[PDB]
């Protein structure tokens, strides 16, 4: 939890980052493309 | 406010050249010129403002020149103008262009700055630089006092460095009232930039895009590169009207293969098929190759229309314009470097673009004349499979190097830093955790002396740490060479039709302990054969990659000299030569290690990714423990650039990470426990 300690040490409480706590809470997941299949196959 | 302007070059006090005036006639017709006075009226009354105009408006070439003219009107010692570009090729190409436009030599009054490529001098008063390079200048110049105007261009691409620069500049203008900041973007983005700079003024250039007909496939394509080549040749043969082609692909190797296949299928009709000039465009091209995108198409004897086909990455989506392009082919994909913080995996990904990107690509078909855009997908795929907008890079990236640069900049509170789009807490956690493991931050999260010096290297923190720590292993000379080779494109040329021959040439360099030392073998051999083009061909070595590695190594070694970091080698006759280098690799890449499991696959330590050695590896056997440079996330997981390491080096060099009180149960932990208990027996 060494990264969560350094974060709460910075002043992080919970929820999103940013100067108003407005940031997304969870990371976005990017869908990868396999081989050269066209979009929507 | 009004300075004497005789009709001489103000940098030479000699008449302008004939070409200067020819170019000047054309740029007075750019859409931005109409607005020059309205721009000036804003510039002299406001500290920051936003300028929005479609690609092709004249933003990047003309606005920085107007800022130079503004700077020349101010009293005191002369300062410069900086204009940041997300894209290397845009910065270098446009700096050459604007040097011409200003009637000066590139690198004198007009220059550029890319990582490892500084083309500037004491005379430089206008500098196009990547946004990353401006953030690096801020580390040793926190208020950026070398510049009187800073222009953040292509802001709509929302790169990591641009987003950080926006927050850094927002703080700088609080401390400096003389500095002008200008944000330029192709799109309004719901006034996001204006709001962010405290509701600053906005100047909007009307667009001049001609109509563009869009065509969709009837059904999904099974191969988008095959569809791309097919579409290109049909456009070349079936369109009556003159006009050039712009095909969007996703990277350098994919582009080259397309360029070869287009030239063959086209050259497969000797007569009466129009000449086509095939031009690649991707991020690492030398200036001589970059500039080919601008030279004119072939001529029309029996009326066969001549055309250019530019086969390009999304460099060509908004960052420059190739006059004459009328047809765009849009497979609908781009390449992104994605970071998954939950498993600590970064990887190059090919992904579907956003509707926003698709509209820009199609817009490039309409700059010169009415155009056409061939989207290689169905309209329902456009409507239900493509997101409205691209995610800002900050939301899908590894923040390790950005956190390190912010801490170096003295920005300690990264939770409340004014990100336009703040990243997820977990991602910021992994960045802090990484920098702590590397001893760049201490347990309080404060920058250490090692951290501060790592930040001076324009390298991933893992590489910077490795370079610095290798001095203590008396092998920094060789780890420098390896670092330079890892900082440039693939050095092994492997043609589709000559795989065996390329692979046999590669094995001439293979080190028994793996890929990192093979790169050392290639670089050493390159140097001892005097940088020969012929020797590169003889050995299927990429001449451009090796010349680029040599430049990188030279520039890195100046950083070493500046910090008095010794450049050392061990006796080549001793066993410790290759053992010291392999140990040094662990100092930076101890988190990228995989263990050979009983059934022959690999398992990455802690994160437990099932992977296999990448097929391009020189390893002819499976070491029980491998350190790897790159995670490759295709149909299978591969680890690429792999070196045999001993597990006792993990516990001795990076015991904070190889902490057996949290290490998950696995075969790797069983071996490490045995090692650790033996050390204590
Ligand atoms: N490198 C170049 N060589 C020749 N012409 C160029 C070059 N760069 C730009 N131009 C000309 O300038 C025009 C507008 O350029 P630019 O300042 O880059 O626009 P923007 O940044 O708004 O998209 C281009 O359409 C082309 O006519
Ligand atoms: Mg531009």
């Amino acid at each position: 939890n060494i990264g969560n300690q350094l974060l709460r040490k910075m002043g992080w409480t919970g929820g999103g980052l940013g100067k108003s706590g407005e940031g997304i809470r969870e990371p976005i997941s990017v869908k990868e493309q396999h081989k050269r299949e066209g979009l929507g196959l | 406010p009004h300075m004497l302007e005789q009709c001489i070059n103000p940098f030479t006090n000699l008449p302008h050249t004939p070409r200067y005036y020819d170019i000047l006639k054309k740029r007075l017709q750019l859409p931005v010129w109409e607005y020059k006075d309205r721009f000036t009226d804003i510039l002299v009354r406001h500290q920051s403002f936003v300028l929005v105009g479609e690609t092709g408006s004249g933003k990047t070439t003309q606005i920085p020149q107007w800022c130079v003219e503004y700077m020349r009107s101010l009293p005191g010692p002369k300062r410069g103008v900086a204009c940041t570009q997300p894209r290397r090729v845009a910065a270098m190409s446009v700096a050459q262009r604007v040097a011409d436009e200003m009637d000066v030599m590139l690198g004198q009054e007009v220059g550029y700055s890319i990582r490892f490529e500084d083309c500037s001098s004491a005379k430089t008063i206008l500098k196009y630089m990547t946004d990353g390079m401006l953030l690096r200048e801020a580390m040793n110049d926190p208020l950026l006092e070398r510049y009187g105007v800073i222009i953040l261009d292509e802001a709509h691409e929302r790169t990591l460095a641009t987003d950080i620069l926006m927050g850094v500049l927002k703080e700088v203008v609080r401390q400096r009232s003389d500095l002008k900041v200008i944000v330029m973007s192709a799109t309004l983005d719901a006034g996001k930039f204006q709001i962010y700079f405290d509701n600053c003024p906005l100047l909007t250039i009307p667009g001049r895009t001609h109509p563009v007909e869009i065509f969709y496939t009837p059904e999904p394509e099974r191969d988008y590169l095959e569809a791309a080549i097919r579409t290109v040749i049909q456009i070349h043969m079936c369109e009556e009207e003159e006009g050039d082609l712009l095909l969007f692909l996703t990277g350098q190797e994919e582009i080259d293969e397309a360029c070869k296949r287009i030239k063959r299928e086209v050259d497969d009709l000797g007569p009466e098929v129009g000449d086509i000039k095939i031009i690649p465009l991707y991020s690492t091209l030398p200036p001589q190759q970059q500039q080919r995108i601008f030279e004119p198409p072939p001529p029309k004897q029996n009326g066969a229309i001549g055309r250019k086909v530019v086969v390009s990455t999304n460099i060509a989506e908004t960052s420059l314009t190739i006059d004459g392009v009328v047809f765009v082919i849009d497979p609908g994909f781009a390449k992104q470097k994605v970071y998954n913080p939950r498993i600590r995996v970064e990887s190059l990904l090919v992904t579907a673009i956003s509707k926003a990107s698709a509209q820009q690509r199609a817009g490039r078909a309409g700059r010169t004349r009415p155009g056409k855009c061939f989207r290689l997908y169905t309209e329902k795929a456009y409507k239900t499979e493509m997101q409205d907008n691209t995610y800002p890079e900050i939301l899908r990236s590894n923040l390790g190097s950005v956190v390190l640069q912010l801490k170096k900049l003295g920005i300690d509170d990264l939770v409340h830093f004014d990100f336009m789009d703040p990243p997820a807490p977990e991602t910021l956690m992994r960045a802090l955790e990484l920098l702590n493991y590397l001893a760049a931050l201490n347990d309080d999260g404060d920058l250490t002396e090692l951290g501060s010096m790592m930040a001076e290297f324009p390298l991933d923190p893992q590489l910077a740490k490795m370079v610095i720590a290798s001095c203590d292993y008396n092998c920094s000379n060789e780890v420098l060479s390896i670092t330079a080779m890892l900082s440039v494109p693939q050095c092994f040329v492997r043609p589709t039709e000559a795989k065996k021959a390329a692979d046999e040439a590669k094995m001439r360099f293979a080190h028994i302990d793996g890929d990192h030392l093979t790169l050392l073998n290639v670089y050493h051999a390159f140097k001892q054969n005097h940088e020969s083009v012929q020797w590169c061909y003889d050995n299927f070595i990429n001449y451009r990659s090796l010349m680029s590695a040599d430049n990188v190594r030279q520039q890195l070694s100046r950083i070493m000299d500046r910090f008095n970091l010794p450049r050392r080698s061990t006796d080549f006759t001793s066993r410790d030569y290759y053992i010291n280098i392999r140990k040094a690799l662990v100092t930076g890449y101890f988190m990228q290690v995989a263990h050979l499991e009983r059934t022959g696959h690999y398992l990455t330590v802690k994160d437990n990714q099932v992977v296999q050695l990448h097929p391009s590896t020189v390893l002819d056997h499976k070491p029980e423990w491998v350190l790897y440079n790159e995670f490759v996330l295709t149909t299978k997981n591969y680890i690429r650039t792999c070196t045999d390491i001993k597990p006792e080096w993990l516990v001795k060099i990076a015991p904070q990470y190889y902490d057996m009180s949290n290490f998950p149960q696995c075969e790797a932990k069983r071996q490490l426990d045995r090692i650790i208990a033996k050390l204590q027996s």
